[PDB]
């Protein structure tokens, strides 16, 4: 917003929900997918 | 010349944009696609007979009996740590300010008590929206100053006057600008 | 440090924190001079 | 004779249609369409790059005023210089003259409130849409009038004639917007203590018709602070802002867009309604007055009163009278039987100013503190001898005015306003051709017919400075007295 | 499709174009005659515009050409001083004159009539004053009362002064009145010195605007102008980074400051950009604000001196360009409070930087607005449009069409701005002056290293 000083959060922000985002992916292909597709 | 490029992209995805636009207002296309739309559709008569109806009449009762028990309003729960109802505080008439503040200092005392109120003294509504009319005002007043003042990232001169360069206007609100002084008695904002 | 009476300002604007050692020094220019 | 207005009928159109006819406006760039960059780069700029297309061959504009009049009771004039740039001005008959002992100082009030929000702008997208426009604006108060004038290119007038309208059609007059503008009430005298000419005026001002219309101040004191709540200036607005008792002024525009642009104006709402309102007469008191401070020179004036003001008969012999002595030349009567003839006086002066009904012309002086009651010698003698004039002086008086009318007419904004202003004065615009026609058939008699009349009321007197050697009120009547004033 | 993109757009009015012609001719002798005829206008404007002042005079008798300028008005060989006096006020016309350091100006306004008996009276004035020795012995005084008055002026002492730190080597250092002793030392023969060097055929143009006539004014000026003399490397003035400040205690609270910047010729082809840039840097005013609070303003530079400390770090600050035959100067003027002046000069020294770095479309399209505002609103009356006739006769060799000028700025975009300061006023050297309360005033090695940033 026009007028404050923070800055440095939402950067943060931005960089956690895409980091969570990742991890998610790779859970999915590590943990399930890839041994799904020895059951497949 | 990569700059003036990248502009036209730029330009002609803004001016696609642009010539899309209505004259008069139009209703908001659905939040939900019709897969779900229907789905939820078929599957009303049990889920909200058995789950949505309950819980929601469930949610209802708590909150209302835990403002009759300390006299609150609903409006009463929020923050002035807020710019927008600050604003809308700052707005408010002589009347309605008064009793706010009084509410607030009974409901302090009462819980610090634990001491439940008569029933003859919680025959109110609390979901009365008091301060409505004032959020709207303070929704446009700020949004006004976004559109006119907040569209770049604007460049500033760093550490110099007590605050950090990158925004802001209250001195020493970030760490990197405390301890403003080392000798004398200091002072504050307000007075200058 | 100087004496009360050569750090008292002419001016009325305050005094930014990064200045302090600035003014508490001041000293008058007794006469004027150009460099 | 009163100009022949045309008639602007009020049409209704399909807003989708008239979208066709705005001009382009942008406040956001994102990206840029063209990427040719600077296409004159390196070309000096004694070489030049106009290709022939560019080439014109010139046919000038119709230059002679134009006048219309909306439906509602608007009146509008226009010229066309083929400038770049217009002048836009909105005229209102709402001065502080016609306020009273409940209204005071509301004029200033909404003066102090211009390009604030109304019903369909806010206050900081107007005014932040006027600076980038490139545009200046503003409003200005006085005794009879309140004007609001904008200016920049020429192609921006359809989006300056809503914001200038606005503030007479409907404001909203939010009370958090007054509150946060009070200040800049105060300021407007606090600056006046710095500017002794100025202060004067305002002396001269409230002596000579004391407590009644001309009379009254054009600032709001601490006692009109108290009024300054929504109602009262709404309230007044409605007794004055009507249709009827404005004009639009437009130089460097085409008319027929003019008038267009305004009908769109007033086509969807109701404006202000009419009312038969009626003035008083002023009364002239005169009186005398002194104000000390350390300024190094007595400040001194004398006055007496125009009887009828602008719409009396006489207004082109004060005007030839004060070039005879001296306006504010070096063969001018004042220049060589006082400034060359004394070693004590920085300047002697001739002022003028009318009004709609009333007036006043005198004299104001600066002199050596030590010398007051000299200065008052010297005053008595020179309104002693005004009276009579030789042909010489008159002649050299009279084509000098002839030069400065014309000369000082070459000027847009000047224009504009003397337009505006002699309309809500008297419904006509003199052309200047007129007035050199006036200016030459004032006679040597006339002069002498004018000041035996001017004489008839008390005078009116102002010091201010170091007046410590100023006589007294019985001194100074005596010495006007006894020159034969 | 929808309504918002069907907007009009005109860049530049067709008025832009339909403008009257400016008419040209150069006699035998190489005088240049001009002329823009106006029909909306009763009166006229003639005067004579001469390509010499105070960078002119030598170091020996500087402050001779001034001296000139109030010689001219004392007599002729054909009418005394009283028959002068009285034949320029029997007209009902206005005269008026003055010098400078590369330019010197007479003309007067009056009535098509008037215009022949005018031409006269200039030439006699300047080809034919007797410069009496009783006479020169006199004006002394007048001049010396003069300079006592201009020290009073404080904008004007501070420009002097301005170029006497940057220009130490050369004739643009002087000032126009000259030294002390040298206007107690003055002597007829150095202002016929003077004359004698600097009048000639090649340098002097005649312009007109108003109800004239072309071929009536070219005959004139062959009539009276025929005695005018005819004429018979120099290299680019060295510009040094020095400061020059003038420290006093005792007349109030307030310091003045001004810093220059090396600039470019009124020929280069980067001049307009110059123009440009000087607009987007702009001024202010606490007094005096017009309708837009500072605060909120769009002018960035405005708005972050206003929000200083939340009280606002100045009183007047105004940037400024000045282009010479073969240089020029670009800059800004400040007054603040003497706790204030540190702020008060910083930030707009980042102001001046950011055009090298950051600017964006928004601000050059809203200068262009308040430049073009400006400019075109000035060129309204006859006298500044002779002004500017003879103005750009002298600087161009020409003059230059509205048409022209807008169609050169509109083509200059955030890029192109972003490239000329890079090239003239990144890491370049200054030059400061500064009278009174300069406790707090910067070093000059701060200022100097201003003109960069190390971000980036
Ligand atoms: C095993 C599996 C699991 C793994 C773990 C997974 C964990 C995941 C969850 C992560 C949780 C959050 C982590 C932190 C996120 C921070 C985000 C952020 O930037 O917030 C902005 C936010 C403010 O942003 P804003 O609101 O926009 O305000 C704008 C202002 O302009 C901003 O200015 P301001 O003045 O208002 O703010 C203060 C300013 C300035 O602050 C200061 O000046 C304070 C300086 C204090 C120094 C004291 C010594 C500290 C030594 C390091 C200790 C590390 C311990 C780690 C724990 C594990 C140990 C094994 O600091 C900042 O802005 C933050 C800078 C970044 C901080 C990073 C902290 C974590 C890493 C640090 C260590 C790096 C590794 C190398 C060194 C390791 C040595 C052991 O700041 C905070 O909230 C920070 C709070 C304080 C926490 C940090 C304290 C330590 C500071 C260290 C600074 C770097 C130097 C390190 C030493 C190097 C030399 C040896
Ligand atoms: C102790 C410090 C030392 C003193 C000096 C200060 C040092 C700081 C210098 C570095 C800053 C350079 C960048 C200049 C930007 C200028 C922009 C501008 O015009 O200003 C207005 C603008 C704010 O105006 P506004 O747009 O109206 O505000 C609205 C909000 O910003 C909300 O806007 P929004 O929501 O619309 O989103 C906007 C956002 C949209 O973009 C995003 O959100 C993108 C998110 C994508 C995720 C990826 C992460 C993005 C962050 C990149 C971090 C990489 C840098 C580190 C590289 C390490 C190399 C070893 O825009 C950006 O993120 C663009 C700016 C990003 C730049 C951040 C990195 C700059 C550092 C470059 C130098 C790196 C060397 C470091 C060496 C190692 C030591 C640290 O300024 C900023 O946004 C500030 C950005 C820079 C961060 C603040 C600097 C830190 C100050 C605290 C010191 C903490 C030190 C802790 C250590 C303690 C030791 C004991
Ligand atoms: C035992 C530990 C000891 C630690 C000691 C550390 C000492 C460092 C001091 C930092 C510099 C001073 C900061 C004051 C800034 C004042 C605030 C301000 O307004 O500044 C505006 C200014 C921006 O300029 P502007 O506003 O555009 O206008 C400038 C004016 O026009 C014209 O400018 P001006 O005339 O106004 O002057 C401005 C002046 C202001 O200063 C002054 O006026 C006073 C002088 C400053 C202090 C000088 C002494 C410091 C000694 C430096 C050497 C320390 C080495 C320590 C190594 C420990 C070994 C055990 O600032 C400077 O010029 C400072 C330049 C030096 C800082 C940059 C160093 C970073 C190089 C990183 C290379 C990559 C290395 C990676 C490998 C790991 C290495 C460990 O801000 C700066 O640029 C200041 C520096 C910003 C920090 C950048 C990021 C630093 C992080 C580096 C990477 C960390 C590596 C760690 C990884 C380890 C791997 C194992
Ligand atoms: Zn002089």
């Amino acid at each position: 917003s026009y007028g404050n000083g923070t800055v440095l959060m939402p950067i943060v922000r931005r960089v956690f929900i895409g980091a969570l985002v990742g991890i998610y992916a790779y859970a999915a292909t590590d943990v399930v997918l890839i041994p799904g597709y020895a059951q497949l | 010349q990569f700059h003036r490029e990248i502009g036209k992209l730029f330009a002609s995805y803004s001016n696609k944009i642009t010539a899309n636009s209505p004259v008069q207002y139009v209703p908001s296309p659905p939040t939900k696609g019709k897969v779900r739309r229907a789905l939820s559709s078929a599957l009303m008569p049990v889920w909200f007979k058995f789950f949505r109806g309950p819980l929601d009449r469930w949610n209802l009762a708590v909150m209302a009996k835990y403002l009759r028990d300390h006299g609150l309003m609903y409006d009463d729960l929020y923050s002035d740590k807020e710019p927008v109802f600050a604003r809308a505080l700052e707005l408010l008439p002589p009347d309605i300010q008064a009793a706010r503040f009084r509410r607030l200092m009974r409901g302090t005392y009462l819980n610090h008590l634990r001491l439940y109120l008569p029933v003859h003294e919680q025959n109110y509504d609390p979901f009365i929206p008091y301060m409505a009319p004032y959020v709207e005002e303070a929704k446009f007043q700020l949004q006004e100053e976004e559109e006119l003042l907040g569209y770049h990232m604007w460049e500033g001169v760093w550490y110099s006057g007590g605050v950090t360069g990158f925004g802001d206007k209250e001195p020493g609100e970030h760490f990197l600008v405390a301890l403003p002084n080392l000798y004398g008695a200091g002072g504050s904002p307000m007075q200058a | 440090g100087a004496p009360k009476f050569e750090r008292k300002m002419l001016g009325s604007y305050p005094v930014s924190p990064e200045f302090e050692m600035v003014w508490r020094d001041r000293l008058t220019a007794h006469g004027g001079y150009i460099q | 004779p009163a100009p022949e207005y045309r008639r602007v009928p009020f049409v209704k159109e399909d807003m989708e249609k008239v979208m066709e006819e705005v001009p382009e406006f942008k406040y956001y760039y994102v990206g840029k369409e063209n990427t040719k960059g600077n296409v004159y780069e390196g070309i000096p700029l004694d070489q030049s790059i106009l290709e022939p297309a560019d080439l014109r061959d010139y046919v000038p504009p119709h230059s002679n005023i134009q006048y219309s009049k909306l439906d509602n009771g608007l009146r509008i004039a226009s010229m066309d210089r083929g400038g770049l740039t217009a002048s836009l001005g909105l005229f209102v008959h709402a001065g502080t003259r016609f306020e009273d002992v409940t209204n005071f100082g509301v004029t200033h009030m909404i003066q102090n409130l211009a390009f604030a929000s109304t019903a369909h702008l806010s206050l900081l997208r107007t005014v932040k849409t006027i600076e980038v426009l490139g545009a200046n604006a503003g409003c200005v108060v006085g005794r009879e009038h309140l004007v609001y004038s904008a200016e920049c290119l020429r192609s921006h007038m359809p989006l300056l004639v809503p914001m200038l309208t606005g503030n007479v059609l409907f404001p909203r007059f939010l009370p958090w917007e007054l509150k946060a503008c009070k200040e800049k009430l105060i300021m407007a005298r606090k600056r006046l203590e710095h500017m002794p000419d100025q202060m004067v005026s305002e002396l001269l001002h409230t002596t000579a018709w004391h407590n009644n219309t001309l009379g009254h101040k054009l600032h709001c004191t601490e006692r009109s602070l108290g009024h300054y709540n929504p109602d009262v200036i709404r309230h007044y607005m409605l007794q004055h802002f009507s249709p009827e008792n404005m004009v639009f002024v437009g130089v460097n525009v085409n008319h027929d867009e003019l008038c267009t642009w305004l009908m769109r104006a007033f086509v969807d709402y109701n404006a202000i309604p009419p009312s038969k309102r009626t003035v008083a007469s002023p009364v002239y008191t005169g009186g005398d007055v002194r104000l000390e401070t350390p300024s190094p020179h007595a400040h001194m004036a004398i006055a007496f009163e125009t009887p009828g003001g602008w719409n009396g008969g006489d207004l082109v012999a004060y005007s030839v009278l004060q070039t005879i002595l001296g306006g504010g030349g070096m063969y001018t009567r004042l220049y060589l039987n006082v400034l060359n003839q004394n070693e004590w006086v920085e300047s002697a002066m001739a002022f003028n100013t009318q009004y709609t009904d009333s007036g006043i012309f005198g004299l104001y002086m600066l002199a050596d503190p030590t010398k007051s009651a000299n200065a008052v010698k010297v005053m008595a003698e020179q309104f002693g001898k005004m009276g009579s004039v030789t042909k010489e002086e008159l002649q050299r008086a009279k084509n000098s005015l002839k030069s400065s009318i014309f000369m000082n007419l070459e000027c847009r904004g000047i224009v504009m306003e003397d337009v505006g202003r002699q309309l809500l004065m008297s419904n006509r615009v003199i052309s200047p051709q007129e007035f050199c026609t006036a200016i030459d058939a004032v006679t040597e008699a006339d002069i002498k017919r004018v000041v035996d009349a001017m004489y008839k009321k008390p005078p009116t007197v102002v010091a201010y400075g170091d007046v410590s050697t100023v006589p007294h009120y019985e001194e100074v009547r005596a010495a006007l007295r006894a020159a034969g004033v | 499709v929808s309504p918002l993109a069907r907007s009009v757009d005109a860049a530049i009015p067709e008025e832009a174009f339909n403008q009257p012609p400016t008419l040209t001719t150069t006699l035998p002798n190489g005088i240049r005659v001009a002329t823009q005829r106006l029909p909306f206008h009763q009166t006229a404007t003639v005067g004579v515009w001469i390509d010499s002042g105070s960078r002119y005079d030598t170091k020996e008798t500087n402050g001779a050409a001034h001296f000139l300028e109030h010689m001219t008005f004392k007599g002729t060989k054909r009418r005394s001083r009283i028959q002068l006096e009285q034949e320029i006020e029997n007209m009902g016309a206005h005269l008026n004159a003055y010098t400078s350091r590369e330019q010197t100006v007479y003309y007067a306004k009056a009535f098509k009539k008037d215009i022949p008996q005018c031409v006269d009276i200039l030439s006699d004035i300047l080809l034919n004053s007797t410069i009496d020795e009783e006479a020169v012995q006199m004006e002394k005084h007048v001049i010396l009362r003069e300079m006592e008055e201009v020290e009073r002026q404080t904008e004007e002492v501070i420009f002097d002064r301005l170029h006497t730190t940057a220009f130490r080597d050369s004739p643009l250092g002087y000032t126009i009145l000259g030294p002390e002793e040298n206007i107690r030392n003055m002597t007829r023969e150095h202002i016929l010195e003077y004359i004698n060097r600097n009048y000639t055929s090649d340098r002097m143009v005649v312009a007109a605007a108003g109800d004239v006539d072309h071929k009536e004014l070219t005959a004139l000026v062959e009539k009276h102008f025929a005695g005018l003399p005819q004429p018979k490397p120099t290299e680019k003035p060295f510009f040094c980074g020095s400061e020059l400040l003038h420290r006093n205690d005792d007349m109030g609270p307030t310091a003045h400051v001004a810093v220059g910047f090396e600039g470019v010729p009124w020929k280069s082809p980067d001049a307009v950009t110059f123009m440009l840039m000087q607009a987007i840097v702009g001024s202010y005013r606490k007094h005096d604000e017009g309708i837009v609070p500072g605060k909120v303003s769009a002018n960035a530079t405005v708005r972050n001196v206003c929000n200083k400390m939340t009280v606002g770090c100045a009183d007047m600050f105004s940037a400024f360009n000045t282009c010479y035959s073969d240089t020029g100067l670009f800059g800004f003027y400040a007054q603040c409070d003497e706790v204030a002046l540190e702020h008060c000069v910083m930030e707009i020294m980042f102001g001046i930087t950011s055009l090298s770095y950051a600017v964006t479309d928004e601000e050059v399209e809203r200068a262009k607005a308040q430049l073009k505002t400006q400019l075109l609103g000035h060129l309204d009356s006859t006298t500044a449009v002779a002004e500017d006739i003879g103005r750009q006769m002298l600087a161009y060799g020409r003059r230059m069409p509205l048409a022209e000028f807008l169609k050169r700025l509109e083509v200059i975009d955030a890029e192109e701005v972003k490239r000329v300061a890079w090239k003239y006023l990144h890491d370049a050297e200054v030059a400061v002056a500064g009278l009174g309360p300069l406790f707090g005033m910067p070093q000059l090695i701060n200022l100097r290293r201003a003109t960069f940033w190390l971000r980036y």
